[PDB]
Order: C-alpha cells, then structure tokens, then sequence
C-alpha cells in the first residue's frame, strides 16, 4: 500500500494540477480573445477554448468527488480481506492447470468408459 | 378544538405583524408605530426571561397602542383640534395633511378598521389564554394516525436536536442570498462579522443576539428611506419596498424562533458497541453512516465544497487560496495538515473581506467615475475591467464569488469542527483495528454483503 498511495496521490496531483491549469487557460482565453482569435484560429483547432463572455467542469469534478471518496476508502484498512485476495492469485494457476487437465482427462477417461459399456453390450 | 385554541397563541403575534407589515400606503406615525413594536418585540425575545417576567403586560401595551392609533386616525377628522396640535408643536399640519386627516375610501377605512379590528381580536386571544397557559404551551404533542404522530414526534426531536446547525446554516444562506441581491454597508459587514464570531462558540449566542440587533436596525433605516424626498447614492427608497430586510427580517424571526423552541426542546428533556451496531440492520448503519461519515470526513466535505466553488467562480484571487488548498493536500499526515489549518482559518477570512472590498465600487466621497479607471492610454484595458470589479457605465461583474465564500466560511466552520474531531474523547472514541475485520470474509448481514 504505501508505494502505491503516494504513487497513485501523485496521480491525484496531476489530477488537481489539471484542475488548476485548465482553470488559468479558460481564464486567458475569456480576458482577451483578439490574439488569441488571430493565431489561435490554429490552436482553436489545437485546443477549443471558453465561452464568449451543465457548463464548467463538470464531469472531471465529480470523477473528482467519487476519486476523494475512494482514496479514503484506500488509505483505510479494510484491503485486509482484499490482501488475501491479491496472495491468493499467486497460488490458483497451478491447481486450475491441474484442475484444467484433470477436467480433459476426466472427460477422457470418461470417454472410455463408454466404449467398455458398448464392450459390455458385448459382454 | 379547545386544545388547538389554547394552542394557537403565535397567530395572535403573527397577524399583528402582518397588519403591521404591507399595509397599503404607510401612515408614517402608525408605521413607525408597527416598526417600533416588531423591535421592542424582538427584544422581549432576546430578554425572553425577561419577557417571561413582562410578556402580558407587552402584549397589553400593544394593544393600547393600536388603540391609540385608533383613536388618533378618528381624531384628525376633526380640524381645529389638528391646527391647535400643530400651534403647540410648532411643526406644521402640512405633514399630517398628507398623511390625511380625512375619512377616505373604503379600502382604507376597512383596512384601518381590520387594524383596530384585528388588536382587538388579538387582545381578546391574550385574555383567554393567560402567560401560564402559554408556558404551558411550549410543550407540544385510527392506529396509524397515533404511530404516525409519535413518529413525527421524535423527528421534531431529532430536528430540534439538529436546530444549531440548521439555524447557523440558514443565517449564513439568509446573510450570503441577501449580500448577493445587495451589498451595502452594515449589511455584509453584519455577516462579515458573524462570520467572525462563529468559530467561538460562547460569544456566538450573544452575536446572533448582536445579529439580530443590526438586522433590525438595517430594516428600521430601510423603512426610514423607504422613499426618498430631497432629491438634490447609497440609498435605496423602493417605492414598492415589499421586501428591502423582509427576507432578513424574517431570517432573524425564524432564528429567534429556532432558539425559543430549543429552550422548549431542553424543558421537555428535563423531562423524561456502536460498531457492531452498524453490523445489524439498515437504521443502525444508515444513522452512524450518517452522523459519522459528516463529522469524521468533514475534510473531505470541505474538499468537494472548495473543488466545486473553484470550479463555478473561476477568478485569480479565488485560484491563489485554491492553490493553498492544494499545498494543503500535499502533505499527507492528518495531525500536520490539521495544525497548519487554523492559520488557513484565519488565511480565508482575511480572503473573504480582502474579496468583499474588491467587489466594494463607487466609493461615497466621489459622484463621478473612478481616476484610476481611465479611457486614456493606461496598459490596462476592457479586458482587466472585464476581470476586475467595479461598478462603472458599463458593469458591476458577477457575484458568484459571495456564494463560494459562503462555501469557504462553512468549511472553516467546519474545520472547526473537526478541531472538536480531534477533541471531544468520548465521540471520537467510537472513531488494533486490523484484527476485527477478518470476521467478515462473507458476512452474511445484509449490510456486510453490500459493504
């Protein structure tokens, strides 16, 4: 946990860091729109920008909500049943391998038996 | 119905404040009569044990003043008398003369009638129930009915429980809604300063107190200049005037109200594991979720109120403290980050009345425009005075920024709140823990298999 909490909290800065420089083009772009209009007539292309003078940001700042709601949920310490889970994955492969073989062999060997019950309409 | 008469003992109040308030054309005298009674009344509610010792006998002079009044408006019939008032005064009768000495239409002798009509009905309510019966009365109360009732009951319980948060909600929403519809001095300055006493809990009481003091006196000078007549800025003399503080007014009344039925709440209470409580059953889980989740993530609360704001106001100084917010969230220890909090306390309302100054424009001394807002050759442009604020010829801009203020003031109260988070022992004791989760690898409680 704690290499991927302060790992993923720098992705939660770059989050908050997007909030903040999106907040700074929206506010250049409605200050002055002359420049902007002549030259970014290609970078509108690049970038489309703000209004003239539902909006706002909406979706990113409730996936911002919902993202503080499970950070939390991920600094507890309810992972514990979770923690099992992840070691188990370690472990299955080789028993569903065999599982998996076993299942062909047992149709297989299921198979067989069969033909002996047709030997056994012959018997 | 003998028990809802004995109950209905405010409407006698209420109809007096109506009869007071919007009655058609204002009778300067009676108005300031009505505008004098609501005060005095306000004060007896503050003084409320006071009150309690002189309330019949307040509601008696009331009367004897609508009485008066009365009496007054049949006298000025009458013209020699007047003449003989004004020699004694020495003000003249010309004032009164357009008040009107005389008996007019019959929309205003019914409405003085009602007036007069309505005191009488209500002093005759104020002798059928007596001040015992109204102490008595704080106390409030086929099979579904009765269930119903008892659950509603104690939800008024539970709500009066909740009223001291509800109510310093409402007055902050009441002081932001009326600051957005108008800025004007006092009348941020009160919520500025409420604002201020918040955080101390036991000055609070005593600044709504104060609170309620300068609503009323923004109202009586709104109801002074409620028309304007020198005509030779800063004033608002609405000739409709219908609800210059009536919104304030009111906000005050319901807080008044909210503080007197908690006095009731707390006279009725005179009379008469949490966790694996959450395990049982939806009530249990959904009301510690509840309680809980807010006073514990309060943090988080915050967080969303101030992402949300930042995002809907959008302006530089908003971004800068936004940028201390994020400063904030890079330190990651709960017991650091919450010691630099009140400083950022003390940070924000400094921001709050650093914003309100920048929103201020048209200062009283100068008439004419601003020296510094030119039309000359100056760097700045309509694009600075787009961004800035200041009243002009042209715009006064947005006023979202007073709503995401608000947002800032109820998370520093909150903050605050959370300083009782890491306080207050015995509510936190509910908030080593590796150990008890194993159990539930898969609960069968129906909770846990959602959980």
């Amino acid at each position: 946990t704690r290499a991927q909490l302060v790992l993923w909290d720098c992705l939660i800065l770059y989050n908050v860091t997007v909030i903040i420089s999106k907040n700074m083009l929206s506010l250049l772009s409605c200050v002055f729109v002359e420049q902007m209009q002549s030259n970014f007539c290609w970078v509108i292309q690049l970038f489309s920008l703000v209004c003239t003078v539902e909006a706002g940001i909406i979706w990113d700042s409730i996936c911002f909500f919902f993202l503080l709601l499970q950070r939390r949920i991920f600094l507890s310490h309810y992972f514990l049943h979770v923690s099992a889970d992840l070691k188990a994955t370690a472990l299955q492969a080789s028993r569903g391998f065999a599982l998996y073989n076993a299942a062909n062999l047992k149709s297989i060997n299921f198979h067989r038996q069969i033909e002996e019950k047709s030997l056994a309409q012959l018997k | 119905v003998t028990g809802i008469y004995v109950k209905y003992w405010i409407y006698v109040c209420a109809g007096m404040f109506i009869v007071v308030s919007f009655a058609g054309r204002l009778v300067v005298y009676k108005i300031v009569y009505m505008f004098l009674f609501l005060l005095c009344l306000t004060l007896f509610q503050v003084y409320y044990t006071l009150w309690r010792k002189l309330l019949r006998v307040f509601w008696w002079l009331v009367v004897a003043y609508t009485m008066l009044v009365l009496i007054a408006v049949y006298t000025f019939q009458f013209q020699d008398f007047p003449t003989y008032w004004r020699n004694l005064t020495g003000f003249t009768d010309e004032q009164l003369g357009d008040l009107g000495l005389e008996q007019f239409s019959v929309s205003e002798l019914f409405s003085s009638i009602l007036i007069p009509g309505f005191f009488l009905l209500a002093c005759i309510l104020q002798l059928h129930y007596f001040h015992r019966p109204f102490m008595q009365l704080t106390d409030l109360e086929l099979d579904l009915a009765a269930s119903f009732s008892a659950v509603l009951t104690r939800i008024q319980v539970f709500v009066r429980r909740l009223l001291e948060l509800h109510v310093f909600k409402l007055v902050a929403l009441y002081t932001v809604w009326v600051a957005l519809k108008e800025v004007s001095v006092m009348n941020l300055l009160l919520v500025v300063l409420w604002a201020f006493a918040l955080p101390y809990p036991r000055f609070r009481p005593m600044a709504s107190c104060l609170s309620t003091v300068w609503t009323c006196i923004i109202i009586v000078c709104k109801m002074l200049y409620q028309l304007k007549i020198v005509n030779p800025f800063g004033v608002r003399k609405g000739y409709p005037n219908l609800g210059y503080i009536q919104n304030h007014l009111q906000i005050l009344l319901l807080l008044v109200f909210e503080a007197v039925v908690y006095r009731r709440q707390e006279h009725y209470r005179r009379q008469h594991g949490t966790r694996q409580r959450l395990d049982q059953d939806l009530l249990s889980c959904l009301k510690y979720f509840i309680n809980f989740f807010f006073y514990k993530f309060g943090l988080e609360i915050c967080f969303l109120m101030a992402v949300n704001v930042i995002g809907q106001r959008m302006n530089f100084m908003v971004i800068l403290h936004g940028c201390w917010l994020v400063a904030i969230l890079t330190r990651r220890r709960r017991e650091a980050i919450a010691r630099l909090w009140p400083n950022y306390c003390l940070f924000l309302t400094l921001f709050l009345l650093y914003q309100y100054l920048l929103c201020l424009g048209m200062p009283p001394a100068l008439c004419i425009d601003y020296p510094w807002r030119w039309s000359k050759a100056i760097p700045m442009n309509s694009a600075l005075i787009k961004w800035l604020y200041l009243p002009d010829f042209f715009r006064a801009p947005n006023s979202t920024n007073l709503i995401s203020d608000f947002l800032l003031l109820l998370c520093a109260s909150q903050q605050w709140q959370v300083f009782s988070a890491e306080r207050t022992e015995e509510w936190q004791r509910m908030a080593g823990e590796p150990n008890p989760i194993p159990n539930f690898i898969h609960c069968r409680s129906y909770l846990d298999m959602l959980k």
